[PDB]
């Protein structure tokens, strides 16, 4: 019984963990890409300097 | 000019740095934000089993 | 070296203002420590419940 | 022993997306990071160049 409640209780912590990790997950990759894009680009003026 | 340009990559190691601390809080605000999504939407559920 | 000064204190203005907004997300970053420190405790406590 | 097993192999899955989400919020906010801290250094090669 006591089993039950907190294996219920997972479950939901369980489900709303993969979705609130896929909403900051998805973040993640335009701030990588923007990340590593603005790196690149410090470079290039350093080149063009 | 040959002196402040020297002096100018050490002021901007210190704005890189002051970024830093200030980026390093975003990182946990991030992260707290997750972790308290999680427990807000969690209490909701709470409330209502 | 007058161009330099300008951008050293823009620089410095830089460094200066993100170490001041710092301080600011240290509320946010605090709060949720609050918040999620409650919100755990809620949580943990509605289990036993 | 099922019941157990369940909520050994579940506990593992609400342990595991709570702390990878706080490292997943960490990671997305360190592209943050490096990006302004890149940024800010861009700056200086910007008003350089």
């Amino acid at each position: 019984i006591i089993l039950e409640d907190q294996n219920c209780k997972l479950a939901k912590e369980k489900k709303l963990l993969e979705d609130r990790i896929a909403e900051f997950t998805t973040n993640l990759t335009e701030e990588e890409e923007k990340s590593k894009s603005l790196a690149k680009l410090k470079n290039k003026h350093e080149a063009m300097i | 000019v040959t002196k402040l340009q020297v002096e100018l990559d050490n002021v901007t190691g210190l704005l890189s740095q002051s970024d830093s601390k200030s980026s390093k809080l975003t990182k946990d605000f991030s992260a707290l934000e997750s972790q308290l999504q999680d427990t807000q939407e969690l209490l909701q559920e709470e409330n209502r089993q």
